[PDB]
């Protein structure tokens, strides 16, 4: 179930991903309003709504611009830079939790993410438009 | 022109079975006790409203209704009433041995 | 509470008016119709009318047309019925009928009746 | 082999109901605060309505089980409440009057109302209709069960057309048979953007200013052999009504608080006459001829017309706005005869404090319109309830409105919302390209 | 137009799904809030515009957890049970409507929902990941 | 930064295009309802992240019916017809800037759009489907 591998190993957790994206936006299977019956509490739903989009979009949108919108798993090829973990695979996804991952790396992550829409997907798509003009 | 019998026989555990012919005939059965004002048992010929035993049922044919009580007993001794829209039966007394 | 009570059995002499109240509590009385009907000891039930507690728009039938007058007090939830020229012919006991705990919109049949008002004149 | 392959924007719809959403027409020409049906914020509509004609399907229709009906009603009253909301409330009239009469149906009421100032009283005059006023030496009909605020003479009570409009994702279903029953399976289905202009209209037992038929007359009901709903005669031609108010009204402005004015009925100069309405002779009387064909189709002996038996004076009586002051029109002379330009007239009488839909809460006074009134009721349907329980021989149809949904019903019968659920998964012969 | 060939057969309806696709969210066109007045009305064209983005979210997650975000037509690899419906191709396609179609399977699409979220993009990625390993 | 390169060449403002798509929505960094304090600004605030929702995903909506969703650089074959615009290619992309591109062309952008979606990926996907059909 959802977040249901959050103390699992990163290998395992990583194949049952489909679930916790299922949850971030429905939201519509729970509820439409509810318009059955037709206050504090409409201003308030009215809100969680609206923020539910908010923050979902901004994921997409950030794997929109990292070349990775279809996808849960993508591959790029920016490099990993060893000052942000030297950290081995074999330390990394069959001993440790997401959990602790994030609690490590948590202050560069901002330009990595700067590295994947620069690096790649700003790169690769004036050399694919290079490539196919032939 | 809504019509039913006076006195249908009957014994516990033997089916009591009314006929009622007319237009659009047997809508709603009340069960009248004796003393106090009647109470529906089925609706719309075949449906059940709340309230009721599982063993009050209808069964619908072409002008004729039937309704089908299987498993009587002592106290259900009433007076049996066809009603179609704003239209009534003549009335059926039970009769248990 | 979903019930209908009505008001004590009376008596009264040939000419005489009769007012055979039903008040309502438990349930939304305005929206659903108030009927009333007849039931002879001795006869077929026999239908008098009915009576919306929205503007009243009574409806009746030939046997008691300009007879019977029904008015309401939506106010207090009461549904009343009135009876003008009563004769001999006129004695059955009186139950005000609606439909509430049903899934039919139809408007028939009954399912809460009143607790009885025998009238005999 | 067959593998699925799901299709994004499938033609597929189920039956489900959403909030609705209204759009008027570009007619913003307000120069006023008005339209309380549109009030400030109801959008533009399309200027090119992306009617969409279908076929090749058969879906069904309810028209008694439409939720449209149901949401259409609550904005109304909706709209009701929240356009009186910042209006004038009368809550210092409700003193004792001193009513003394013209004659008629103008009672002559001298009341006590405070002033801006909350030490000085006056004494004003005004003129209060016959119905408005209950014995007590008197007061408003309505003063000891609830609040009274008037209309604000700024707003019209004009009905413009508003079309009700599904949101995005969702879709109205039009019905196009000429001849259509309502309850009951459409051959010929239409999806649309919205709906067509519907004037939200206040009327009983008479439907003025609406949607006509084409082919013939459709008689419309829940059950037609069951007398406990309403019977809808929607019109194939529309008669002509010429309503008046001709007797000359000024308009006195009683100081009752600061800013709260009271508008009331002032001096009548001119012919105390009463209010009329002219509902032909000749059209009527094709009127009731071609109504009287359809009724004896679903029926096998003569059918008698009677007026109402019982009732509110609004039910009794036809009502309806004529320049914004409410009528109640005596149409016993339109039921009278009993079937198988010497106009007739009907008496109307005017009232000013209404009590609309019944709710216990605001009933709003209407302020009088200075100088003569004069409308336009059209009539396209009428509102007719079946009789007890009787002899075949003959039927009577009184006339009666019941819960105003009727109303919306002769308009809102064609349509139906649905949403559109665009994902499809349907077998095909093609399969993606594998991973190894 | 929009919902055009409801009653077509399913292989004429195919080509003009774009149209079904258009309309779902504008939307725009019609209206922005509008911010040329400056109510009953208010309120109630809010809600139905958080709904319409709400359903019309839930659609392209569905296909983005099928892999089929950007396509309108996507080719899957689970293969088809026949106890879900028994006709054939020419039985399907050029003889039946789409809304006699969903009246018959409606019974177990959530476990084909769930078919097409497990079986091939959940085993895809995986695949694929181990496949650009090298 | 937002909007840097609007009066640049548009060779030059093509590589920065990722900073003006990011700032469409976010919107998050920004606030998120603000639930610090828990009005005019409450009721004008909430229709402003409504709208940047909807105006945003008419965009992707659109990139998704030409088969772009993925991408911000995407390339098609539907051939460009000279009467919208006879200009040549050093004549547009090294001496204009896209600013007085757009006002020149926006007549006729709406049977342009058209052509996106019904050219390419109307035709492709019913070709796309006949191609794995073997
Ligand atoms: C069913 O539908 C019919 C339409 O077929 C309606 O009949 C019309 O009803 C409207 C509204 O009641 C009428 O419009 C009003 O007419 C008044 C009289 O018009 C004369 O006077 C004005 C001014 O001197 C002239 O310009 C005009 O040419 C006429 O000579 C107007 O006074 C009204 O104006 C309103 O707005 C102005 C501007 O703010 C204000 O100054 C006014 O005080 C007033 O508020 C208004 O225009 C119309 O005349 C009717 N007839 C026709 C043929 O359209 C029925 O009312 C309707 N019935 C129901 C029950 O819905
Ligand atoms: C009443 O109940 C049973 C079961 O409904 C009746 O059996 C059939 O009833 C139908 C209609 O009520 C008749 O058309 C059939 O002819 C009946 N079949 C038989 C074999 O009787 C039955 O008539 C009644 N039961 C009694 C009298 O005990
Ligand atoms: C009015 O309602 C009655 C029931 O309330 C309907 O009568 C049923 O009609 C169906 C077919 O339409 C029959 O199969 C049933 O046997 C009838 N009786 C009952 C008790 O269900 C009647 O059809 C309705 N009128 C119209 C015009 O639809
Ligand atoms: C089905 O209904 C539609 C809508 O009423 C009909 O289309 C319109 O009606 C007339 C008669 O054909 C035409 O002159 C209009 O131009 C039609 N509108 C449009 C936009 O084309 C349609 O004809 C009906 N079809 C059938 C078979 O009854
Ligand atoms: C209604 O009654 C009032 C009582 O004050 C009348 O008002 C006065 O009437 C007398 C005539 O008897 C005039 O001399 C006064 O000038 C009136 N006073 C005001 C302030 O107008 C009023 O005329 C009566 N109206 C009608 C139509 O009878
Ligand atoms: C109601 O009024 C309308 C106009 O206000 C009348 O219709 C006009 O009648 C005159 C002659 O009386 C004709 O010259 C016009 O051509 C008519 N106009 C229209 C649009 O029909 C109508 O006769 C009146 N009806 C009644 C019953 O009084
Ligand atoms: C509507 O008008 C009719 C007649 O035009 C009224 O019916 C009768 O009218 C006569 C006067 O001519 C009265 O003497 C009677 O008492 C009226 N009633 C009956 C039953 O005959 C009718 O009263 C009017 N409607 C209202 C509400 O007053
Ligand atoms: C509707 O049915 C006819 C008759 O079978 C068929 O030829 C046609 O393709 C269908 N669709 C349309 C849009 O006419
Ligand atoms: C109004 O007030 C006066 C004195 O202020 C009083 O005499 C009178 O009875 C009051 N009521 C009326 C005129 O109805
Ligand atoms: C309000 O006043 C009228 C005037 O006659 C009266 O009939 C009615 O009963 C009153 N309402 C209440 C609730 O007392
Ligand atoms: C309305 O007419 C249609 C005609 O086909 C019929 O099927 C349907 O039962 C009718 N409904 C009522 C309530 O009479
Ligand atoms: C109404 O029509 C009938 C027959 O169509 C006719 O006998 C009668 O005279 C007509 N009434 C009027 C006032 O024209
Ligand atoms: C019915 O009432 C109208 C109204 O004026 C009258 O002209 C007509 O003669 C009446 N007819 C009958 C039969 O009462
Ligand atoms: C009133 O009826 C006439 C019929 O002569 C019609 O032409 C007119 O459009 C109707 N008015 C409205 C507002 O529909």
């Amino acid at each position: 179930g959802f977040l249901g591998a959050a103390g699992s190993t990163m290998g395992a957790a990583s194949m049952t991903l489909t679930v916790q994206a299922r949850q971030l936006l429905s939201g519509i299977v729970q509820q439409q309003s509810n318009l059955l019956r037709a206050t504090v509490w409409g201003i308030k739903q009215l809100q969680t709504r609206v923020l539910a989009i908010e923050r979902y979009l901004k994921d997409q949108q950030l794997l929109g611009l990292w070349g990775c919108s279809g996808k849960l798993i993508c591959c790029t090829a920016v490099p990993w830079n060893s000052s942000w973990s030297n950290k081995s695979l074999g330390d990394i996804w069959d001993n440790m939790t997401w959990m602790q991952w994030d609690r490590e790396i948590s202050n560069y992550t901002n330009t990595i993410f700067r590295l994947l829409e620069e690096s790649q997907n700003q790169q690769e798509k004036n050399e694919k438009d290079l490539l196919a003009l032939d | 022109a809504l019509t039913q019998p006076r006195s249908v026989s009957g014994s516990p555990g033997q089916s009591v079975n009314i006929s009622c012919t007319g237009a659009y005939s047997g809508l709603g059965w009340y069960q009248q006790h004796p003393g106090r004002a009647p109470k529906l048992i089925i609706y719309e010929v075949n449906r059940r409203p709340s309230g009721v035993s599982d063993r009050f049922s209808g069964s619908k044919s072409g002008n004729t209704a039937s309704l089908t009580i299987s498993g009587l007993r002592t106290e259900d001794e009433a007076d049996y009433f066809c009603s179609a829209f704003e239209y009534f039966g003549e009335g059926t007394k039970l009769t248990v041995l | 509470q979903v019930q209908l009570v009505q008001s004590r059995a009376e008596v009264k002499k040939p000419g005489a008016s009769v007012k055979v109240s039903c008040e309502a509590s438990g349930y939304n009385f305005v929206d659903h119709y108030i009927h009333w009907v007849r039931q002879a000891p001795g006869q077929r039930p026999q239908w008098v009318g009915w009576m919306n507690p929205q503007w009243g728009q009574v409806n009746y039938a030939r046997t008691f047309q300009g007879r019977v007058t029904m008015t309401r007090d939506t106010s207090i939830d009461t549904a009343y019925m009135q009876l003008n020229r009563l004769t001999s012919g006129d004695t059955a006991v009186y139950y005000c009928a609606t439909q509430v705990k049903l899934d039919s919109s139809a408007g028939y049949p009954f399912d809460i009746w009143g607790q009885g008002t025998m009238v005999t004149v | 082999d067959l593998w699925v392959t799901v299709y994004y924007g499938v033609p597929v719809w189920k039956e489900a109901k959403t909030t609705l959403f209204c759009a008027s027409d570009a007619k913003a020409y307000d120069k006023e605060v008005r339209n309380v049906w549109a009030t400030h914020a109801c959008v533009p509509t399309d200027p090119n309505p992306q009617e969409i004609v279908l076929e090749n399907v058969t879906e069904n229709f309810n028209m008694w089980k439409n939720d449209m009906v149901d949401q259409m009603h609550e904005d109304i009253i909706s709209l009701w409440d929240q356009s009186l909301k910042p209006c004038v409330k009368l809550t210092p009239l409700c003193v004792t009057l001193n009513c003394k009469n013209v004659n008629g149906e103008i009672k002559n009421c001298s009341f006590n109302t405070t002033t801006e100032l909350r030490d000085k009283k006056q004494k004003v005059y005004a003129l209060f209709y016959k119905p408005d006023v209950v014995p007590l030496e008197y007061i408003l009909i309505n003063c000891n069960s609830s609040t009274i605020t008037q209309a604000c003479p700024k707003v019209s009570f004009d009905p413009i057309p508003i079309h009700y409009c599904a949101p995005a994702g969702y879709a109205i279903l039009k019905c196009n048979n000429k001849t259509f029953n309502g309850t009951g399976p459409c051959n010929n289905v239409s999806t649309v953007q919205c709906t067509h202009g519907i004037k939200p209209v206040v009327s009983t037992q008479l439907l003025l200013n609406g949607s006509l038929a084409e082919e013939e007359i459709i008689v419309r009901s829940e059950n037609l052999t069951n007398n406990i709903k309403t019977i809808i005669v929607h019109l194939n031609k529309s008669v002509e009504i010429n309503c008046t108010r001709p007797n000359n009204n000024t308009r006195k402005s009683v100081r009752i608080g600061p800013g709260q004015w009271f508008y009331a009925t002032g001096e009548i100069i001119g012919d105390i006459r009463e209010a009329h309405c002219n509902i032909s002779r000749e059209t009527w009387n094709s009127t009731l001829i071609q109504v009287k064909e359809k009724l004896r189709e679903h029926y096998n002996k003569t059918i008698k017309f009677e007026p109402s038996s019982g009732g509110d004076l609004e039910v009794t009586t036809h009502s309806f706005n004529c320049r914004g002051e409410f009528f109640y029109c005596n149409t016993t002379k339109l039921f009278n005869e009993t079937k198988l330009n010497k106009t007739i007239i009907l008496p109307c009488r005017i009232k000013q404090i209404i009590n609309m839909w019944q709710e216990v809460g605001r009933a709003m006074y209407a302020p009088p319109i200075e100088g003569n009134i004069t409308c336009k009721s059209n009539i396209t349907g009428l509102l007719l309830t079946w009789d007890g329980g009787e002899n075949s021989t003959e039927g009577v149809f009184r006339p009666g409105g019941g819960n105003m949904k009727d109303n919306w019903r002769s308009e809102l019968y064609k349509y139906k919302v649905v949403e559109i659920k665009p994902l499809g998964v349907a077998p095909t012969k093609c399969k993606r390209k594998v991973v190894g």
